[PDB]
RNA sequence: ACUAUGUUCACG
RNA sequence: GUUCCCGGGCCUUGUACACACCGCCCGUCACACCAUGGGAGUGGGUUGCAAAAGAAGUAGGUAGCUUAACCUUCGGGAGGGCGCUUACCACUUUGUGAUUCAUGACUGGGGUGAAGUCGUAACAAGGUAACCGUAGGGGAACCUGCGGUUGGAUCACCUCCU
RNA sequence: CCCGCAGAAGAAGCACCGGCUAACUCCGUGCCAGCAGCCGCGGUAAUACGGAGGGUGCAAGCGUUAAUCGGAAUUACUGGGCGUAAAGCGCACGCAGGCGGUUUGUUAAGUCAGAUGUGAAAUCCCCGGGCUCAACCUGGGAACUGCAUCUGAUACUGGCAAGCUUGAGUCUCGUAGAGGGGGGUAGAAUUCCAGGUGUAGCGGUGAAAUGCGUAGAGAUCUGGAGGAAUACCGGUGGCGAAGGCGGCCCCCUGGACGAAGACUGACGCUCAGGUGCGAAAGCGUGGGGAGCAAACAGGAUUAGAUACCCUGGUAGUCCACGCCGUAAACGAUGUCGACUUGGAGGUUGUGCCCUUGAGGCGUGGCUUCCGGAGCUAACGCGUUAAGUCGACCGCCUGGGGAGUACGGCCGCAAGGUUAAAACUCAAAUGAAUUGACGGGGGCCCGCACAAGCGGUGGAGCAUGUGGUUUAAUUCGAUGCAACGCG
RNA sequence: UAGCUAGUAGGUGGGGUAACGGCUCACCUAGGCGACGAUCCCUAGCUGGUCUGAGAGGAUGACCAGCCACACUGGAACUGAGACACGGUCCAGACUCCUACGGGAGGCAGCAGUGGGGAAUAUUGCACAAUGGGCGCAAGCCUGAUGCAGCCAUGCCGCGUG
RNA sequence: GGGAGAAGGCACGCUGAUAUGUAGGUGAGGCGACUUGCUCGUGGAGCUGAAAUCAGUCGAAGAUACCAGCUGGCUGCAACUGUUUAUUAAAAACACAGCACUGUGCAAACACGAAAGUGGACGUAUACGGUGUGACGCCUGCCCGGUGCCGGGAGGUUAAU
């Protein structure tokens, strides 16, 4: 009942991309808006904001280049049911390195390819191609 | 499946079966034999196919497939088994090795003479 | 109303 | 004149058939072989518990027999050694279990085997739809009851209505 | 190791050749002899058997056997599944366990970063070097994926203090309902019981017979006793966790849904063991017993009929109290939550306007059907997913053997539950496709039947076959489509 | 295989151990382990590695190197810096042994070799010349450790066979 | 529940010690007190006295006499304790709890009795009598021709009158 809220938010983006629908109303967080932010900033979704004082209402503007969706493929990596955490060298690339996996490093949440650069590595939260 | 249930309860390994107890990784072994006769295969086939029953050295009972035309074996005699199933005799699962002990070659071959324990011309 | 069976392996 | 018998045509439907119903196919019974459970038991292997046992050695105790150095009043003290003894304990003995592997008259099913016997249970509405559970019955597939499932078929023969 | 003679002199086999898999003919043999790693070859024209020639592949080796991994994503952590192929416990409650909404703290366990020590040498790996070359030996490097400690980082996860309100729960008020348990009573009908009327059948079936009847049945009427079940309403209606639950009335009682608030403040979700409920059939004890009906009996059917059909008919079916613990206990589809185009209904709410006339728009629950994307092996599923994801559980790993044996646990028993191995096969299976078939359906047709007419089958002879006979009775045709046929 | 466990789990005090300790005693308390698998059963030397694999893994632990364990079977201690001692010691046992019958031997899982088992696996060779080892000032003596040789296509690799 | 005293083991005498006789039993002279007592509750002087542990010690032997189970395995019959041929049979025979059939509606059936009357029973079908079977578990199949019993009343035959 409403285990992982990240994974959630994920499908709501997944499915949204596939119904063609222009935005994505869900319950905010802290982490929710970290990881909306790094999809954001590179460019997957267009815009977002966080409406609400009380019980807030993270809604998304999902983005499209063609008919086609941006977001090809985007997986939960590292559910709470398995935990997986990475190391500095051992962080992946996904699609060889032209998709992004958002990884929670000690620094805040960031890009593999920050991360790198950086020179450390955390919990891979999810894959996005 | 459910990575929790694994740690619980591990995957077990299939362990499959050896088709020819002849034990402990041998490649041959002895038979002291008894019983030569003539058995009639399955469906397709139909002949009198040549096989002994055989004592083996280390306590086993098993029958074996005496291959090629005509044999010296009879009611004792010493032979040598090695593996392999004729696949139309259903309970047979060995072969007698032509050549060794007291089993010996097939007579006037040619072709294929390791196979069937037979020297040169 | 009731009303059984078609030896073996093959030929495609 | 078209309900039926025979054959054919088209459409639809079920099929476990494709040598295509002259199809496939189930179980007993008969024979042979193989592995396998039960079985009065029998013969081992390992081992638990309960005791007896007590060789050598080690230690504790010492009436007995001794006895090179130290101490010495030249008497012997000390201390030691053997012998005895107690504890610890190996072999071995007895009883009774457990477990495990061989083997056993006979017996229960199981598998396999080109052309055995009896039927025809299933697959088509398989000619009583099939199957599931359960109970009773029966040479054999099975049959019958009770409840359940559709993984059943036809639902232009009724006749009369929206 | 180096020269010195000598002479090609001393120095080549053995698998295979039907597909997989590089390579073909001829004789011999005739489901025999034999081959076979898998499929499979041989029944008188064998590329597969045996030989011969010819080829192909390796070559001082080659093959066969055994053994490990690979291919096998066929135990799937990387990397599989569970509607129909093997596979969702029958359904719930629930401790341990796994997982957990959201905002501040705060540690630093996990996590991450760095650093130091260590991870023996060989081995592996790379650049060299040394044996005539190689194998072999060998220098240096990298590596030894690690473990320990030490210092930091705080995003995430955890611990810990407050929270907070979306989850989750409580209270108020109504609505619907075969939810349950206990107790009454109602009418129709069936059976038997007593009597009146009444005169030969009744009953049954494909057709009969057993059976009931001149003792007066059946039919009909009146009065009575019982027991069991509730016509119509009644629906792809409702309720229940599932099993399941229907006359009407009261007693106690569980839940569900809606309306707008107030309160609690993550109290939650799953759940191995465990406990509870759990159709029908059984079982125990005590009742009850109309109808029905395993067993059983008789009569038909039939080659037989331990069946189907008929007439009888006991356990059971019913009630009280226990046990059993299984079903195709089925949407063959685990539970909870989130998200993602529609349409037609049913059912039960509740709000706003005009109830201005059986209205109309809305929003919730539960539910039947058809369909989009997407998924699926296909069939199909499709906001009640088999779509898209998350949490946890149960289960699966070829078919037979076998849900069987043995042992445990439970049971009065019946048996349930947990659950193998040897052996055996190269398949077993699912969906769909084209045919063919059906004692499946529809629509036609034909000397197919009906409606006729004359024949064969009886006799004698002619002719042809079978057979038998014979020195020979040449050979072929032998269901329709051989037999006055060649 | 679901419960095991009485020196068992801890304390105080004494003894003993090179060293601490239920190591071992006396008393005191009633624990300890256990579903993150105790106990019991079957199997097994362990590692560096080896083989395999794209890797994760899977299998394996012959040869070379480290650690452990054992030395005819079952015990005990003595000696020593070190052993409860492969070619010491002492008992006991089973099996071979020689005798004058009183009693004695003996220990190839060191190297060769034999019988037996097996599908299967080798010379009763030479040498301390080197490299370590032992004692000794050394010289040397000792060494089946090591270095050579035999055997075997058992492998890996080279050149043959014009 | 048992089997079970299964089986099979070990310890037992005497003397000191722990303790100039112990836990235990036991209760006096006292002293509260409570009242008038055969008092309550202290109190513990004497008597009493196991059972142990430890150390000795004698004998061939220590439950030394008398007293006082033999044990185990397979199996027939009867479930069991019980009863039985006084005086040759103690059993597998009888009985038994339990089971079924059957009769019996109370002035009960039935029994003893020419009868009155008694028992059954001062009971009333969850009772009573008879018959068979014989705890308990799994069960108890087919035959109603024959003999009995039960029910039916038309027809045949049929006594007394
Ligand atoms: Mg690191
Ligand atoms: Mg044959
Ligand atoms: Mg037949
Ligand atoms: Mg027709
Ligand atoms: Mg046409
Ligand atoms: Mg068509
Ligand atoms: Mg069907
Ligand atoms: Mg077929
Ligand atoms: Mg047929
Ligand atoms: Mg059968
Ligand atoms: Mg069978
Ligand atoms: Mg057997
Ligand atoms: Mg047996
Ligand atoms: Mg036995
Ligand atoms: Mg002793
Ligand atoms: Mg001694
Ligand atoms: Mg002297
Ligand atoms: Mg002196
Ligand atoms: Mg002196
Ligand atoms: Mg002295
Ligand atoms: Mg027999
Ligand atoms: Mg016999
Ligand atoms: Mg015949
Ligand atoms: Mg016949
Ligand atoms: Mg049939
Ligand atoms: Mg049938
Ligand atoms: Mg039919
Ligand atoms: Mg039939
Ligand atoms: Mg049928
Ligand atoms: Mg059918
Ligand atoms: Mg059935
Ligand atoms: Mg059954
Ligand atoms: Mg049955
Ligand atoms: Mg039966
Ligand atoms: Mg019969
Ligand atoms: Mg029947
Ligand atoms: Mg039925
Ligand atoms: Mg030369
Ligand atoms: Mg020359
Ligand atoms: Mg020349
Ligand atoms: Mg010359
Ligand atoms: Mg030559
Ligand atoms: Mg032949
Ligand atoms: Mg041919
Ligand atoms: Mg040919
Ligand atoms: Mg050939
Ligand atoms: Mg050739
Ligand atoms: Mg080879
Ligand atoms: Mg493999
Ligand atoms: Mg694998
Ligand atoms: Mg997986
Ligand atoms: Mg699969
Ligand atoms: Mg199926
Ligand atoms: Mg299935
Ligand atoms: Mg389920
Ligand atoms: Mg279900
Ligand atoms: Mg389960
Ligand atoms: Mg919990
Ligand atoms: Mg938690
Ligand atoms: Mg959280
Ligand atoms: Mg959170
Ligand atoms: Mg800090
Ligand atoms: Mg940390
Ligand atoms: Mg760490
Ligand atoms: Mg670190
Ligand atoms: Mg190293
Ligand atoms: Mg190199
Ligand atoms: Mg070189
Ligand atoms: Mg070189
Ligand atoms: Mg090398
Ligand atoms: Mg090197
Ligand atoms: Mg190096
Ligand atoms: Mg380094
Ligand atoms: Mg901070
Ligand atoms: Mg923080
Ligand atoms: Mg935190
Ligand atoms: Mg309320
Ligand atoms: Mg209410
Ligand atoms: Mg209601
Ligand atoms: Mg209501
Ligand atoms: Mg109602
Ligand atoms: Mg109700
Ligand atoms: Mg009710
Ligand atoms: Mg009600
Ligand atoms: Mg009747
Ligand atoms: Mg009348
Ligand atoms: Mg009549
Ligand atoms: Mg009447
Ligand atoms: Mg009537
Ligand atoms: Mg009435
Ligand atoms: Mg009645
Ligand atoms: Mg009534
Ligand atoms: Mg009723
Ligand atoms: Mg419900
Ligand atoms: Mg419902
Ligand atoms: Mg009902
Ligand atoms: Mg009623
Ligand atoms: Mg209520
Ligand atoms: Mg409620
Ligand atoms: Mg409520
Ligand atoms: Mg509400
Ligand atoms: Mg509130
Ligand atoms: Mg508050
Ligand atoms: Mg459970
Ligand atoms: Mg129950
Ligand atoms: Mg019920
Ligand atoms: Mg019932
Ligand atoms: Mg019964
Ligand atoms: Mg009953
Ligand atoms: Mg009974
Ligand atoms: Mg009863
Ligand atoms: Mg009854
Ligand atoms: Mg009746
Ligand atoms: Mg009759
Ligand atoms: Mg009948
Ligand atoms: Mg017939
Ligand atoms: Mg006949
Ligand atoms: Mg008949
Ligand atoms: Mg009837
Ligand atoms: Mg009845
Ligand atoms: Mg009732
Ligand atoms: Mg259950
Ligand atoms: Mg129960
Ligand atoms: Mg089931
Ligand atoms: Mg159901
Ligand atoms: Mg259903
Ligand atoms: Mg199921
Ligand atoms: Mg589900
Ligand atoms: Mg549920
Ligand atoms: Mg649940
Ligand atoms: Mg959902
Ligand atoms: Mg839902
Ligand atoms: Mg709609
Ligand atoms: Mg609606
Ligand atoms: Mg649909
Ligand atoms: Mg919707
Ligand atoms: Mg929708
Ligand atoms: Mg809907
Ligand atoms: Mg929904
Ligand atoms: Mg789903
Ligand atoms: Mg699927
Ligand atoms: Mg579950
Ligand atoms: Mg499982
Ligand atoms: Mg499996
Ligand atoms: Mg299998
Ligand atoms: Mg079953
Ligand atoms: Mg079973
Ligand atoms: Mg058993
Ligand atoms: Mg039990
Ligand atoms: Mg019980
Ligand atoms: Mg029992
Ligand atoms: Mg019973
Ligand atoms: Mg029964
Ligand atoms: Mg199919
Ligand atoms: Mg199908
Ligand atoms: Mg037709
Ligand atoms: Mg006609
Ligand atoms: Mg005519
Ligand atoms: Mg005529
Ligand atoms: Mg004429
Ligand atoms: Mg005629
Ligand atoms: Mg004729
Ligand atoms: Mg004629
Ligand atoms: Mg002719
Ligand atoms: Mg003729
Ligand atoms: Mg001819
Ligand atoms: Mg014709
Ligand atoms: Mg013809
Ligand atoms: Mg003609
Ligand atoms: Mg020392
Ligand atoms: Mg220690
Ligand atoms: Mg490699
Ligand atoms: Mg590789
Ligand atoms: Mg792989
Ligand atoms: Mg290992
Ligand atoms: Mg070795
Ligand atoms: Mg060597
Ligand atoms: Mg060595
Ligand atoms: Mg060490
Ligand atoms: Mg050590
Ligand atoms: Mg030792
Ligand atoms: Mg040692
Ligand atoms: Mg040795
Ligand atoms: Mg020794
Ligand atoms: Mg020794
Ligand atoms: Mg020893
Ligand atoms: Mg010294
Ligand atoms: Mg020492
Ligand atoms: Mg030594
Ligand atoms: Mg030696
Ligand atoms: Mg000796
Ligand atoms: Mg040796
Ligand atoms: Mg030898
Ligand atoms: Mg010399
Ligand atoms: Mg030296
Ligand atoms: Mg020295
Ligand atoms: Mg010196
Ligand atoms: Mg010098
Ligand atoms: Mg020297
Ligand atoms: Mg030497
Ligand atoms: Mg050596
Ligand atoms: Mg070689
Ligand atoms: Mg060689
Ligand atoms: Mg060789
Ligand atoms: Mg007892
Ligand atoms: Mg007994
Ligand atoms: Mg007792
Ligand atoms: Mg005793
Ligand atoms: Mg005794
Ligand atoms: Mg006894
Ligand atoms: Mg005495
Ligand atoms: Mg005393
Ligand atoms: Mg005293
Ligand atoms: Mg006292
Ligand atoms: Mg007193
Ligand atoms: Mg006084
Ligand atoms: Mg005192
Ligand atoms: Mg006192
Ligand atoms: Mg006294
Ligand atoms: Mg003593
Ligand atoms: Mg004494
Ligand atoms: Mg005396
Ligand atoms: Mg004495
Ligand atoms: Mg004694
Ligand atoms: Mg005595
Ligand atoms: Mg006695
Ligand atoms: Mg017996
Ligand atoms: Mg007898
Ligand atoms: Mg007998
Ligand atoms: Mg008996
Ligand atoms: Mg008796
Ligand atoms: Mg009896
Ligand atoms: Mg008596
Ligand atoms: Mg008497
Ligand atoms: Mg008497
Ligand atoms: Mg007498
Ligand atoms: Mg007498
Ligand atoms: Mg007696
Ligand atoms: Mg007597
Ligand atoms: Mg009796
Ligand atoms: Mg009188
Ligand atoms: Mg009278
Ligand atoms: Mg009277
Ligand atoms: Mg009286
Ligand atoms: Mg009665
Ligand atoms: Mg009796
Ligand atoms: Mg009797
Ligand atoms: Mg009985
Ligand atoms: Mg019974
Ligand atoms: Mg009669
Ligand atoms: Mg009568
Ligand atoms: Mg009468
Ligand atoms: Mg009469």
């Amino acid at each position: 009942s409403m285990q992982d809220p990240i994974a959630d938010m994920l499908t709501r983006i997944r499915n949204g991309q596939a119904a063609n629908k222009a935005a994505v109303t869900m319950p905010s967080s802290k982490l929710k808006v970290a990881i909306a932010n790094v999809l954001k900033e590179e460019g997957f979704i267009e815009d977002f904001k966080v409406e609400g004082d009380t019980k807030p209402e993270l809604e998304l503007t999902l983005k499209y280049f063609q008919g086609k969706a941006v977001v090809e493929s985007i997986q939960r990596v590292s559910r709470p049911g398995l935990r997986i955490y990475k190391r500095k060298d051992e962080l992946p690339k996904v699609m060889a390195g032209l998709g992004i996996a958002v990884v929670s490093t000690s620094k805040g949440v960031m890009t593999d390819r920050a991360a790198r650069q950086a020179g450390l590595g955390g919990e891979i939260i999810c894959y996005v191609a | 499946a459910t990575v929790n249930q694994l740690v619980r309860k591990p995957r077990a390994r299939k362990v499959a079966k050896s088709n020819v107890p002849a034990l402990e990784a041998c490649p041959q072994k002895r038979g002291v034999c008894t019983r030569v006769y003539t058995t009639t295969p399955k469906k397709p086939n139909s002949a009198l196919r040549k096989v002994c029953r055989v004592r083996l050295t280390n306590g086993f009972e098993v029958t074996s497939y005496i291959g090629g035309e005509g044999h010296n074996l009879q009611e004792h005699s010493v032979i040598l088994i090695r593996g392999g199933r004729v696949k139309d005799l259903p309970g047979v699962r060995y072969h007698t090795v032509r050549g060794a002990l007291d089993c010996s070659g097939v007579k006037d071959r040619k072709q294929a003479r390791s196979k069937y324990g037979v020297k040169r011309p």
